[PDB]
Formats: structure tokens, sequence, C-alpha cells
């Protein structure tokens, strides 16, 4: 038996419900930066989404999938520009690079 | 049931804002158990007042015979300097020099404070009262107990309810002293129709015909059964309480000839209302409690003293402009606006011809102005 | 919090409240009267005017909806050219109408006016009906000078009022011709006139005077105005002598 | 509560700090620097200076509270019973005294007089002769239109 | 629950059902001529209508009120796009008000137009007859749009067989990035 | 723990204002003896004389209920239907 764990709660008296049929999936934005970043990822690694995944831990898989299907949609030119040029694959300045955002988004956060 | 909870040790439930609830009445035994309280007679007499001082000090507290403390008394009396403040160098000097430029400025004499001179002379009333017989002597360790009350709304609309009176009453006296010790216009004022005949004497005021009147004081109503007349308010309050679960507790009700003040487990500062004639609302705000002083009225029947009223503006006859109205008019035919006001004088002239036949149709009230017991 | 302490979001009513407010003891929530501001002339202004075109609009339009039906449901050739020609004419008044300079559709200060309308929705129950309707007769319209006088009509007035026995004042100044109202000329007739002062003192107004005194006096304040309430006659300003 | 008072008391403190015993005797040494009793007179009087006298004989009771030092205590005790015996107007303001405040002034009094200060208690022996407290379950009147 | 007077709601917000009714079926009748049933869900039609309805009838003292307000008082949750409903509705009543010749003399706002909404139902059709001879459109598109569809170029050409091969050389990953691909994730 | 619904011993218990109120409804004829004798002597004849006067007439020496008492403003005719004004205008 429970004692005092539970509140009252008034819910759905049975009246005349408004038909929302809207599930607005809720996605962290974007910053220029992290646009950037998001940039020069695709430029290093290519469209593999599975690998820019796990290199974003603030980030989603279908998060990740719709920016790139809305860049590919509105500047396409700057999506040919960024693949055309190539970099090599970099671990250490990669997170160097990580800490430096998370330091930038939390005094963002701080302002 | 008995007192509700409370501790005669009053404890600040928001900080220097208010206190919680506590029995009043055990104040006078408390503070005259835990001091002695006596001397509230002014017996302080106008050699042998040495030699009692030293009978007296030097087995109360002190413990040589010596008189040699008494140099203290040189120091405060004979040491004591029709001064000007001035050639010192004290902040206490600046303001009043401050205040003295100011006064230098526009003030031209003190003339100037009947709205203090209305306090200092309420407070005088307070002094120098002896009693009207020997039986009718207040005892020491008496209870008196400051209200404020806030009725009007003639003054400041967009703005707080700060101009308005404050009031006195003991302990030892009964409710019902303070209930009709409290005056208001309400009461003065007349009802049915005078536009019909204005000549009709007042018959009966909205005091006579009404006198219901009860308090509120931590969900205790009193009621008040000394005429028969007088109805019971706190019938459908109680009601409206208890139709629904509104988080109120249950109320109790007592009556009025056979409560005091001593009883009553109030709060100091905490905004109740006194209720009467229906929908007459007081709101009311204990700020002070105290025990007896030797500088109180020694009267107790004449103790319900109204220590500050606070100022009120009569309205003028908008008319002359020289005459308190006393007729609030409606429907009027001439009037520039309905809520005219007009004198006697004017009021006779406006639609009563030589013999006082009514000319025309139109709605009159007796508007007893507020300045009666101003 | 300043009404009671059951002032929740719906305050209760006793029963002694209908047997104070049934026989007419009004006390102090009835003197709560205010002046005027521009934005309420302009209101008041627009809502007179706004009033009186949709008094005028509201039959045309209400014809032009029905010749509208009677065209949409006829047939015959000639009708529906009636009914044009009858619909152009309706078109035409209310050009007119529109088109009318704001001047003549005020009418006059007693013309009739929905008031209550004029209260409830364009005032918003801000002011009440008659405040508005007795604010409009006489102080707020065209058809009242608003230039003061020239020292020259006083006289008249009070030969009038003397001649008549000072019992209407309307007709007084309708006779005067000055095509202002009543309480408008009369204030200034009083302030011109000298009966509202007093004369040589006399002794037994000296033991009202001290009674009053000795009764309702506080410290070095004497409250004259109390005096100038009791006794009739005497102003505030040359009364304070009677102390000094 | 009055802006300059509430300088003129910590200016006034420091002489009280400048004390080196709690003997009557630096009081009337520092009676003839510091003549804190000048404005007791002043060019009017009124219910203006009542209420200024008022007001310094609260901020002044004020400063006797139990977190205040000993020599503090005393300098403030010393302060009030000068400021009503140098009270030459018409009202005779005594100093408000609270419930609770008239805790420490027990065991304040019981260590002058076990410490064999003559002066310490004829002070308070003196003040309740002449009968100069106001008794009242709170030290200041306050309401909630603020 | 505003036609009966329980103690849960104020005895000045009460009102009639039939005449509430009858004008909440008149604001959604000019809602439907005037394009604003056609997409956009009917029930924030409704309760923007109905709270209209319930402001024109007593301004007085409903005015200063607001639709969450309104929401919490009937106890009905609130649609969130019917605020936004009810603003486009204040929008056609101030373009029914800019016709009608003493509103428009009056200048009323989004505010003060509800007041004469029942006048704004006695001559409806002439007034949104008035109006689309000046139609409704989402706010999206009625940024005037001077690029309607703009025609891509014709680009269907594919060269011969092959344009270019370099572009499978640039596509294709190198040892490295693959030695690289499999460390990563490993 | 008809209008005649309260009994005497209930009727006792209500202030002296509704139990002359409900005596004038429910005889709507009687002297003022008599609704002495009925209140009972313990009661002021002064208040009782005031209580009359709000919801009473004199007619040739006796009281008579007062015609709005009767009808409240929401009641109507019980046989034609009419408003209650026009029921105390003509009782009047």
């Amino acid at each position: 038996c429970v004692v005092e764990e539970n509140d009252p709660i008034f819910e759905r008296g049975s009246t005349t419900t408004y038909s929302s049929f809207r599930k607005n999936y809720y996605s962290k934005p974007w910053s220029n930066k992290e646009t950037d970043m998001f940039f020069l990822a695709i430029s290093m690694v290519g469209t593999d989404f599975s690998m820019i995944g796990q290199l974003f831990p603030h980030r989603a898989r279908i998060e990740i999938k719709n920016k790139f299907k809305r860049e590919e949609k509105t500047n396409g030119w700057r999506i040919d520009k960024a693949f055309q040029e190539k970099r090599p694959f970099d671990f250490d300045f990669f997170a160097h690079l990580l800490q430096k955002v998370l330091a930038e988004e939390e005094k963002r956060k701080q302002k | 049931v008995s007192g509700s909870g409370g501790c005669n040790f009053p404890e600040y439930e928001l900080p220097e804002l208010n206190t919680r609830a506590f029995h009043v009445g055990a104040f006078g035994e408390l503070w005259r158990g835990r001091l002695r309280g006596a001397g509230d007679l002014s017996l302080r007499e106008p050699a042998a007042d040495s030699d009692r001082e030293d009978a007296a000090v030097a087995r109360d507290l002190d413990c040589s015979l010596e008189a040699a403390a008494e140099l203290r008394a040189v120091c405060g009396l004979d040491k004591l300097k029709e001064v000007i403040p001035e050639n010192t160098d004290l902040v206490t000097l600046g303001v009043r020099k401050r205040f003295l430029e100011h006064r230098e400025e526009t003030i031209t004499i003190d003339r100037a404070c009947r709205q203090e001179t209305f306090v200092y002379e309420m407070e005088s009333h307070a002094i120098g009262k002896k009693p009207e017989n020997s039986a009718d002597m207040i005892e020491e360790g008496e209870l008196i107990l400051s209200v404020n009350i806030l009725y009007p709304v003639i003054f400041h609309k967009h703005k707080e309810h700060k101009p308005y009176q404050t009031m006195l009453v003991l302990g030892s006296q009964k409710l019902t002293q303070l209930r009709d010790s409290i005056r208001c216009v309400s009461d003065l004022q007349i009802g049915g129709e005078f536009s019909n005949t204005p000549d009709q004497a007042p018959e009966h005021i909205s005091k006579d015909l009404y006198k219901s009147a009860f308090f509120y004081f931590e969900g205790t109503f009193y009621n008040d059964k000394r005429y028969p007349e007088c109805r019971d308010l706190s019938r459908t309050i109680i009601e409206w309480s208890e139709s629904h679960d509104r988080g109120y507790g249950k109320f109790q009700t007592a009556r009025m000839e056979d409560f005091t003040f001593n009883d009553l487990c109030i709060k100091l500062g905490f905004p109740y209302l006194y209720c009467h004639q229906g929908d007459c609302e007081h709101v009311i705000v204990i700020t002070d409690i105290r025990l007896v002083h030797h500088d109180d009225c020694l009267d107790r029947t004449l103790y319900p003293l109204l220590i500050k009223k606070h100022w009120l503006w009569t309205r003028k006859c908008f008319v002359c402009k020289m005459y308190t109205a006393r007729w609030v008019t409606n429907n009027d035919s001439f009037a520039p606006e309905d809520p005219c006001f007009f004198c006697d004088v004017c009021f006779r002239m406006l639609h009563y011809d030589s013999e006082g036949n009514k000319l025309g149709e139109f709605l009159a009230y007796p508007y007893v102005d507020p300045g009666t017991f101003n | 919090y300043f009404k009671d302490k059951v002032t929740g979001v719906g305050p209760p009513a006793n029963e002694d409240t209908r047997e104070k407010a049934a026989q007419g003891i009004k006390a102090f929530e009835e003197l709560l009267v205010t002046k005027w501001k521009n934005w309420e002339k302009a209101l008041l202004r627009k809502s007179v005017v706004s009033d009186r075109l949709q008094r005028l609009l509201q039959p045309k339009l209400l014809k032009l909806e029905y010749l509208h039906q009677k065209q949409s449901k006829v047939s015959s050739e000639l009708e529906r050219q009636a009914l044009e020609k009858q619909g152009r004419e309706a078109e035409k008044e209310i050009q007119d109408i529109n088109q009318l300079p704001e001047e003549a559709l005020l009418g006059n200060r007693l013309d009739s006016h929905d008031w209550e309308k004029i209260s409830n929705i364009n005032f918003e129950g801000s002011r009440s009906a008659e405040e508005i309707r007795k604010f409009w007769q006489n102080s707020e319209h065209p058809s009242i000078n608003k230039q003061e006088w020239s020292r020259e009509e006083e006289e008249r007035l009070q030969a009038i009022a003397a001649a008549h026995g000072h019992l209407e004042w309307q007709k007084i100044a309708e006779e005067l011709g000055t095509s202002r109202s009543a309480f408008q000329c009369l204030q200034k007739f009083q302030q011109h006139n000298k009966a509202l002062k007093r004369k040589e003192w006399t002794e037994e107004e000296d033991r009202m005077l001290t009674q009053l005194v000795q009764e309702m006096r506080v410290g070095s304040h004497i409250p004259y105005r109390r005096i100038v309430y009791y006794m009739e006659g005497r102003d505030s300003m040359q009364l304070i002598y009677r102390w000094t | 509560t009055p802006p300059g008072l509430q300088t003129d008391c910590e200016a006034l403190l420091s002489r009280f700090q400048e004390t080196d015993s709690v003997r009557f005797e630096d009081f009337t040494e520092l009676w003839r620097n510091m003549k804190f009793g000048t404005i007791f007179c002043g060019r009017m009087r009124n219910l203006e200076k009542n209420m200024f006298t008022k007001e310094a004989l609260a901020l002044a009771w004020r400063y006797f509270l139990p977190p205040y030092t000993f020599q503090i205590r005393v300098g403030a005790l010393y302060l009030l019973y000068g400021l009503y015996n140098t009270q030459l107007c018409q009202p005779k303001q005594k100093i408000r005294v609270a419930l609770k405040d008239w805790d420490e002034v027990l065991k304040f009094q019981q260590d002058l007089v076990n410490a064999q200060h003559f002066d310490a208690a004829y002070i308070f022996r003196k003040l309740r002769l002449d009968r100069a407290f106001h008794f009242t379950a709170m030290p200041k009147l306050l309401s909630y239109r603020m | 629950k505003l036609f009966q007077a329980s103690p849960s709601v104020p005895a000045k917000y009460v009102e009639d059902k039939e005449k509430m009714l009858s004008r909440t079926m008149q604001l959604v009748e000019l809602a439907n001529e005037t394009w604003l049933v056609t997409g956009r869900h009917p029930l924030p039609v409704i309760t923007a209508a109905t709270f209209l309805a319930w402001q024109s009838l007593q301004p007085a003292d409903r005015l200063s009120c607001s639709l969450a307000r309104f929401c919490k008082l009937a106890n009905v949750d609130l649609p969130y796009p019917a605020s936004s409903r009810l603003q486009e509705l204040l929008a056609v009543l101030l373009r029914m008000a800019e016709q009608l010749a003493w509103l428009r003399v009056l200048r009323l706002d989004k505010r003060s137009v509800v007041k004469h909404i029942g006048d704004l139902l006695q001559h409806r059709q002439s007034l949104v007859r008035s109006a689309f001879r000046d139609l409704l459109l989402p706010p999206c598109m009625l940024k005037s749009p001077k690029r309607i569809c703009p025609v891509p170029p014709v680009s269907t050409v594919t060269g011969d067989e092959n344009i270019s091969d370099s572009e499978i050389e640039q596509y294709l990953r190198t040892p490295q990035e693959v030695r690289d691909f499999q460390r990563a994730q490993a | 723990q008809p209008s005649n619904v309260l009994s005497m011993a209930q009727l006792r218990t209500l202030p002296l204002a509704d139990q002359i109120k409900i005596l004038m409804k429910n005889v709507k004829v009687m002297p003022f003896a008599n609704l002495m004798s009925l209140l009972g002597p313990s009661i002021d004849s002064v208040a009782v004389l005031r209580g009359i006067q709000k919801v009473a007439m004199l007619v040739q020496g006796n009281w008579v209920v007062k015609s709005d008492i009767l009808y409240p403003k929401d009641s109507s005719s019980p046989h034609s239907g009419v408003p209650a004004e026009v029921l105390c205008r003509g009782r009047d």
C-alpha cells in the first residue's frame, strides 16, 4: 500500500474532445557553428548517416536526416562545394572541437 | 469548544508583517505574573526621600549603604542646560537645520497642523481623565486594544486605502460596547421617498430599523440578540461555506452578550472585517495591544475612544457652492447630471412653489453628509 | 483586498441587503461622480453620430435587401427593371446619407436617442445611461454657447427673476436669450449676487458661535466650515474674523 | 525610519566604543565633548519634534538587542537615560519596550549588580522611579496597506 | 457550463443557451462563407466563434478576458491554433467594419470590433460581397509572390553514353578512408 | 442533528420580521391585538408595529397584507397568467 505518493488530477471529463492528430516530434534546434561543424563532418565522412549520428551525441539520426534533406533542397550549391573539398579523418582534434562546442553552448546557456 | 490554538508568546508568521493567532486575554495574566506592574496610580512625589531611597535600594539590589551614585542625579538634572541647535557637529543637527530651512523657505507659521491637532486633542482626552467614582476605577493590568477600520470609498480610487480613522477599546468591556461605539454614516441615512413630501420628518433611521451586526475572528461569528427585531446574518454565510468543499472548516457560532475580548484568539495586524446592516463592511486591523498605564483614561465606561478621526471633505452644494448639501436627486429635469447635490434653500426653490406643491417628475433622497460623525 | 474578507471569485449577499437597497437608503455607493475627459467626449460624439447614422440607414438597408431578394425571386423583365431602378434610387439615398456632413445629423438636445445602447456598448458600462444623457443634453452639445458673459446680461437676468419670483429659472433663461443652460448662467448670477453675503454682526449669533466652538473645536484650529454649514449666510472667507 | 538618525547613531557608537570601562564617569566626560542633547529644544516644539524624539528613542532602544556587545548595551542604556531626562518639552515621551525585549534586560541587570557596579544598577533604579516604560506587545506598529 | 449559474462561475458570465447558439451559428456561417472551414480543423473555428459570441453578449464585463481565460472558466481544452483562427476571424470583422459607415468612422480595432459583431451579422451578405470584390488564403502565400511556380530549366540531356568518369573516382573510398571507417566503429 | 408549510413551532424560531411576514401571507387579514397574542406578550409592541408597517397596510382599523408580498415579481396569476404587477394594482 502506497502512502501519499500520488496527487489527484482532473483529466478528460468525457466531453467533446479536440481532434489534435498532431505529434510534434521535439527536435533540438541548429546553431550557426553547429551547422558549420555538421557541414565539415559531411565533407569529411560523406553522406553516411550512421557515422554522423555516432559523432553527434547531442543530436539524433532522424534530425540529421531531416537537416541533410533540407540542405539538399535549399543550398545544393553549398552541398556540392562541401562535397568537392576533402579533408582527412581527424579524431583527437575532432574531440577537442567537440569540447569547444560544449563550452560554447554552455556559455550560451549561461547568457 | 475552548480557545483555539495559540501561545501567549507571539511568533511572527511572516517577518515583520503579521503574527500567529494567540489568546490576547492570557497576556493580561502572563505579563502581570512575569512583571509586578505595580505603580499605575501616578503617585510620584511632588532628607526623608533619600532615606526611603536608601532603605529600598540598599535592600533590593544595591549592597553598599553609601549614597555615591547620587552624582548621576546631579549629572541629569543639575547638569541640564531656550538654546539654539548649533555649534556642534551632529547629523541630527544637520537634519534639524534642513527642516528649519525648508520651513523658512515656504512655511509661515506652525498653525498648519489641524490634521495633527485632531490626534493631539484625542490623545489629550485620554490623559487627566479622572473616574466618576471609586467603584468605577479601572483595575490594574487592564488590557487595551487598538483597531483601525476602513469603511468609506470617497477617498483615492487609484491608490491604496490609507486615509481613514483609528479607534481604541478596553479588554474588560463587552463586545456590545465596541459594537455600539462604531459610528458609520450608513446608520444615519433615511429610507423612503421625500419628493412627494419634503417636510416629512424622519420617522426611523436605518440604525433602529436594522440592528443586525456580527464579527469575524478566526471562524467565530458573534451574533447579537439584545433586541427582538435584529436578525442572524450568519445563517447564510455558514451554508455557502458548507454547500461545497471549498476548504473552509466548520465555523463556530456564539452570542455577543456573554463573550469578552479576552477569549478573542486573533492575530495582530491581520486584516479581519466587521459587518453590520446587511453588507455594511469595515476592514479591521488590530495593530497594538498593551496593558494599562498610569497615563491612560481612568474611566472604564467612557473609554471607546476614537483616538484618530481622519478628516473628511464635506460635499458642497452644486448650485451655490457655499453650503453643504442634504438631498440627492435622481431623474432630474434641470440638473446638468443625475447625481447632483442640493441644499435646503436650493431644493426648496428647485421643484417646489410657495405652497410646496410638487413640480415636475423627479426623485429625491435624504443625503446625510459623512461630516456629521467627522 | 478592500471590500470584504469573503470577497472571493463570487461574493455572497445577505437578506438585509434587499431591505437596505429597496427603501432608498443609498449612502455612499452613489456619490462616486467623476469629471470628463477629451477621449470621453470624442467617444460620446462618435457613439451619438453612429447611433443616428444607424437609425437612418437601417430602413434603407432593409429595403435594399428586400429589393435584392425580390429581384432574385421575380422573373419578369419589366419588374426586374423596376426593381433595379428602385434599388438605384435606394443606393443614391444611402450615398447621400453617407456623404452628409456631421452637423445636421446631430439632432437637438432632447432628440430621441437610445442612451442605454450607448452606455452598455460604446462606454462599456463605464458611464450610466442618465450620466451620458444629461451630459449630451446640456454639457456637450454644439447648441451651447461656450463664450463667457460680457457683464451685460446679469441686470436683465435679475430683473426677470424679480418680476417672476425666482420660481423657474428655465423660462427666465429662455426669455433672456443667451443660448445657454439655466445652470450655466445661475452660477454666475449667484456669483454676482450680493444677497449671499452677510451684514453687521449681532449678539445672538455670538452665543451660537461660542456653543459650536465649545462643542467641536480642537486645539488652536477652529472648523469654520462647520460654522458655514450651521450658520446660513456666512461664507468661508470673512467668517474666520469671528475668531481673529 | 529617519535616515539621518541611522547615521548619527552609528557615529555616536564610535565614541561609545571609545570608552574604556562601563563606569558612569566616561559618559560625563563625553558630555563635555559630544553634546548630543542640543536638539532637545531646537527652534520649534510641535508634533514634528515629538515624532522626531519618538523615532530617536525607538531607534536608540533598538540597539539594545542581545547580539550587541556589553559596552554597546551600556552606551545605549545611558543614551536612552539621558535622552529621557533631557525631555523639556510638554509631552513626556517614554521609551517603548516589548515583551521579548524585557528578557535580556533581566540578566543584564543581574550581571550589572553582581559585578558590583552601583551606578549601572542605580541607572535602572532611577529609570523605574521615573516610570519611563511603555509596555507594548510589539516594539513598532505597522499595517499591511503598504 | 456557461448556461448554468454554478458556484464555479460568476453570475456575470452566465448567458442564455438559445441566443449564444444562434450567435455562434451565425458566426460559423460567416466563417464558412469567408473560407474559414476549408482545410483547417472545424473545432478551433467553433471555439473562436463561440468565444466571440460570449464576448459580444457582454463586452462591458467580458472584453478584458481572453480565450485562455474563457477556456479555463468553461473547463474545456482550448485548441492551439484557435486563437490564430480567432485573429483571422477578427481580421474579417475589420474588413466588414470598414464597409459600414458608422463603424469606419468609429475607427475600431481588433479589440473593439466584437461589440458590433451583431451589427456585422445583421448585413453580413453585402459586407462579405464588398470584401471579396476588393477571397481568403493562408498568410504564407499572401506575401505578394512575384514568382509563382518558377519554370525549371530544360536539362533532359544525357550526353552520348557517359558524361564523365571522374565522378566514380570521387565517390569511392580510399584504403586510408576504409581503414579509418573500420577503426571508427571497430 | 402551500405557503403554510412552516408550522407555528418552526415559525417562532424565526426572526420577528419573518414571523410577521409569514403570518400576513397566511391570514392576510388580522387585527393588531390578535397579532400580539399570536406572537407572544414577551415581544415589545413597537417592534411588532414597525415590522407590520413594512408588509401590511391599515384598512378600517385592521391590517391587510400588501399586494407585492402575496405576489412576487416573478409570479403570475394562476387563473389568467397576467403579470403580478396587474394583480398588485388590482388588489391596491
